[PDB]
């Protein structure tokens, strides 16, 4: 109900569809294991670390076979069948050769662990902000009005189960910026004025639920002169029947 | 630099269909709003979600109403200031050109 | 070109020879060198079909059919296999493929707005990509809209944290057994201190890595015995 | 014998030619539906021209 | 070795890239389809749009 608090919905709106809310979450989180496991390509992002270091390391000790200009690829070849002061052109050729080889692959294992550390910084970040709260950033902890998150292991990484809110079946209506009572203009203080046709109603702007237009429901500011769009009803002020 | 071993690849977005995507983007956050990126898009009239964006920062929405035509007037002479100022001083873009 | 008549060669912006007088006529000849392309393949994998198609990348082909050349391969294969299915892209030319005037989903990128599919005797076709289902928001001065119900949607999204950590021997890997090659590796300095500290500091980085996404708690929470959170299964 | 130097210069490019769609694709594409303006454009005074 | 001093820019010149349109995607998602909350982040004083 809290967390309903926090993406502007009212908090009776958990407690009377509690049941179908948790029908919705437990059928949510069995499509998950269900799509997740009956999908091949997903899971591609810690796969490719693995690929990657695996693909430079076979790179490297592959590169143990190249002769770099030199009559052999055998160290003793080199020192058997040829005298060692000229040797020396051949074997110092093969250590430079074996040498910056050693040192790309260095360098790109730098250029890699930067980017896995910006995408750890990030996981970081989205462990202490979606998990360890509730988020009111954009599309940073899913698609929809964020409510919470649950972390799982992987290996060599983490994935993020992100619960959000997303609305579903609309309806048009019909709709003015303020109220003309009594001269003076009502503004809606939490919500937004609709009409269905006949009668006019403020509602909450993320579910439907209409309430009967009252003073103590909005607020009055200046008089019904300026603004551009305003329309007539009555407002209730729910203090004539309690009158006497 | 064709001449010796050196391709340059085509982007596999053109420039129209990055021009119909924010052209999808405007439309959206004009007729729609903030709904249109988290969930189906829900109409709501300009002055409307204006006064949504003046209870976002603290102003109740009374001073946009009222201020209504004075509002728009500073708007509209802001975006001409922008086309006229980008049009000069010829180094704003100087991002895109080191690219 | 006016070539000031002593001159007899002519360059580009990269000094490669571009502009040759005629000898004895004496008039102005380009220089440009046909060679370079490259071929590129698609296919919609081997388990599901054989047949493929060519992407050449930067030709007119109205040329296309003369010569891959290396050591055997060869002419032999292009000289009526031109023919039809020849599709002129912004991208080069596409041979083997068909164009159709549907927009469907992106599949194989081919480029400049152009993809790919294996569908339909199937066959490869080649169309231009869709951006999306067109719509149109239903604006008035005085309409809104506003949901009467709602959905709880779990997504999820996956996020690398750490990599292998690796560390070298130098004198095991550039020399192995004998010790001439020491002594002579011994004479190029420290390169090898200067490695073995960057794949130390990489792999110190990777336990930093994990320790600061994982350990953000001080003490281990335990759930209680009892499973009843009001209707909602966390099993 | 340098044949095994070339093949990761390419994979190198390849994977940083693959990585510019990628970027332009998140940064762009993120609505699935092509949302149109209305024919008459009156919004309250805001010109959008 | 020239060839491969030109691979390692461009692929330092790509993580740099990288880091802007990760950066320009989070603006797009946070000061176009919302509203945002963060100071300086869209722009200098309260953001509106
Ligand atoms: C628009 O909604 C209002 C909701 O209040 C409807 O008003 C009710 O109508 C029924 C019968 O039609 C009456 O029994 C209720 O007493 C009415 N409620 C109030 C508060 O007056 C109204 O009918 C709807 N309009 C249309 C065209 O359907
Ligand atoms: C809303 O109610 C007010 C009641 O005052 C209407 O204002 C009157 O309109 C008539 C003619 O339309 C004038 O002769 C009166 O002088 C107006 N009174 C005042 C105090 O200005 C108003 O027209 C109504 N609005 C609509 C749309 O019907
Ligand atoms: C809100 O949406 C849910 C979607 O699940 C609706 O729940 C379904 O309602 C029908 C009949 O109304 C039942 O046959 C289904 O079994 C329900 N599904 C579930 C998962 O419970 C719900 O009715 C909608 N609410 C309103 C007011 O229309
Ligand atoms: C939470 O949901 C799971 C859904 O899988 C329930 O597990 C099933 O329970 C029934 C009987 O209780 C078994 O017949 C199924 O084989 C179980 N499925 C699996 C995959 O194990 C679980 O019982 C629910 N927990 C509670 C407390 O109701
Ligand atoms: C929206 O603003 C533009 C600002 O450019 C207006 O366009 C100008 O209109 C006047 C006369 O209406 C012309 O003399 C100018 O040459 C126009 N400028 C340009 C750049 O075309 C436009 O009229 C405004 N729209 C409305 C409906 O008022
Ligand atoms: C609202 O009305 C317009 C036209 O009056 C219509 O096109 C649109 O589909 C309606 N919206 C809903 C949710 O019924
Ligand atoms: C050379 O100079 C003349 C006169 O300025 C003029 O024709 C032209 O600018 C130049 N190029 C050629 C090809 O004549
Ligand atoms: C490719 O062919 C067309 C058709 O003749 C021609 O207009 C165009 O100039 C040619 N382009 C090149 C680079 O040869
Ligand atoms: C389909 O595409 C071809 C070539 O692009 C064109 O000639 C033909 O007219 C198109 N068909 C239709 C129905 O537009
Ligand atoms: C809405 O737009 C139409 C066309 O511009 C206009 O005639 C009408 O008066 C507007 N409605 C309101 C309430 O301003």
């Amino acid at each position: 109900a809290y967390r309903f608090n926090g993406i502007g919905v009212t908090q009776n709106v958990l407690y009377e569809n509690q049941k179908l809310i948790a029908n919705q979450f437990n059928s949510a989180i069995g499509k998950i294991q269900d799509s997740l496991s009956s999908t091949p390509s997903a899971l591609g992002k810690l796969q490719d670390v693995v690929n990657h270091n695996a693909q430079a390391l076979n790179t490297l000790v592959k590169q143990l076979s190249s002769k770099f200009g030199a009559i052999s690829s055998v160290l003793n070849d080199i020192f058997s069948r040829l005298d060692p002061p000229e040797a020396e052109v051949q074997i110092d050729r093969l250590i430079t050769g074996r040498l910056q080889s050693l040192q790309t692959y260095v360098t790109q294992q730098l250029i890699r662990a930067a980017e896995i550390r910006a995408s750890a910084n990030l996981a970081a970040t989205k462990m202490s902000e979606c998990v360890l709260g509730q988020s009111k950033r954009v599309d940073f902890c899913g698609k929809g009005y964020h409510l919470m998150s649950f972390p799982q292991s992987a290996p060599h990484g983490v994935v993020f189960l992100h619960v959000t809110y997303v609305p579903a079946q609309e309806k048009n209506f019909t709709t003015a910026p303020a109220i003309c009572h009594d001269g003076k203009a009502h503004f809606p203080r939490e919500g937004v004025f609709v009409s269905n046709g006949t009668h006019w109603f403020v509602t909450q702007r993320n579910f439907y639920e209409p309430q009967i237009i009252t003073t103590d429901n909005t607020f009055v500011s200046g008089n019904c002169d300026v603004v551009i769009g305003i329309v007539n009803n009555t407002v209730y002020d729910p203090l004539q029947p309690e009158l006497d | 630099q064709k001449f010796k071993g050196l391709t340059v690849l085509p982007p596999l977005l053109t420039d129209e269909m990055i021009a119909q995507y924010t052209s999808a983007l405007l439309a959206g956050t004009i007729t729609s709003g903030w709904t249109f990126g988290a969930g189906p898009a829900l109409q709501i009239p300009f002055p409307m979600q204006m006064a949504y964006r003046f209870n976002g920062i603290g102003v109740t929405q009374n001073v946009l109403y009222e201020n209504q035509k004075l509002i728009a007037n500073q708007f509209n002479s802001a975006i001409g200031k922008i086309q006229d100022s980008l049009s000069s001083t010829p180094s704003a873009l100087g991002k895109l050109q080191d690219v | 070109k006016k070539f000031l008549p002593f001159q007899q060669f002519g360059r580009d912006i990269a000094d490669t020879t571009d502009a040759v007088r005629d000898p004895q006529t004496l008039e102005i000849l380009d220089i440009t060198p046909c060679s370079f392309g490259g071929v590129s393949v698609i296919t919609p994998g081997t388990n599901t079909s054989n047949q493929v198609a060519v992407l050449y990348q930067g030709v007119n082909c109205t040329e296309v059919p003369v010569a891959i050349h290396a050591d055997q391969l060869t002419p032999t294969w292009r000289v009526y296999s031109t023919g039809s299915n020849v599709f002129q892209t912004r991208a080069g030319c596409l041979i083997g493929a068909e164009y159709v005037n549907n927009s469907y989903e992106c599949d194989i990128p081919i480029g400049a707005g152009i993809c790919a599919s294996y569908q339909t005797s199937q066959s490869i076709i080649a169309y231009t990509m869709s951006l999306g289902a067109e719509n149109s928001v239903a604006y008035s001065n005085n309409s809104i809209a506003i949901p009467t119900n709602f959905t709880i949607s779990v997504t999820t999204e996956i996020l690398p944290v750490s990599m292998t950590k690796t560390s070298v021997d130098c004198t095991m890997y550039i020399c192995g057994d004998s010790t001439e090659c020491s002594n002579l590796l011994l004479q190029y300095g420290s390169f090898c201190t200067q490695l073995k500290r960057a794949l130390t500091g990489i792999a110190v980085e990777q336990d930093k890595n994990t320790q600061e996404v994982f350990a953000q708690v001080k003490q281990i929470y335990k759930t209680p015995p009892i499973k009843y959170f009001g209707g909602f299964n966390f099993s």
